[PDB]
């Protein structure tokens, strides 16, 4: 959840640089919502 | 206020360490810290709310 801010153009970080990178000129929309009642168990299937 | 001088500073480990809640740099890119260099570095450490 704390890595949501990294999904944005011009952003850098452990997520914004290694596994998911957006272009600096990205055009579009990003939509997120918590999945604490759906994905949380412990859920170790996400890496 | 602690003086840092006459040493080699490796900011890559500080950047990639996940123990920091916020690592945000203003006048310089965090990635480029390894290449360019300074006359001295100041580390003002304190605890607040």
């Amino acid at each position: 959840g704390d890595e949501v801010r990294q999904i944005a153009p011009g952003q850098t970080g452990k997520i914004a640089d290694y596994n998911y990178k957006l272009p600096d000129d990205f055009t579009g929309c990003v939509i997120a919502w918590n999945s604490n009642n759906l994905d949380s168990k412990g859920n170790y299937n996400y890496l | 206020r602690k003086r840092i001088s006459n040493c080699v500073a490796d900011y890559s480990v500080l950047y990639n360490s996940a123990s920091f809640s916020t690592f945000k740099c203003y006048g310089v890119s965090p990635t480029k810290l390894n290449d360019l260099c300074f006359t001295n570095v100041y580390a003002d450490s304190f605890v607040i709310r």
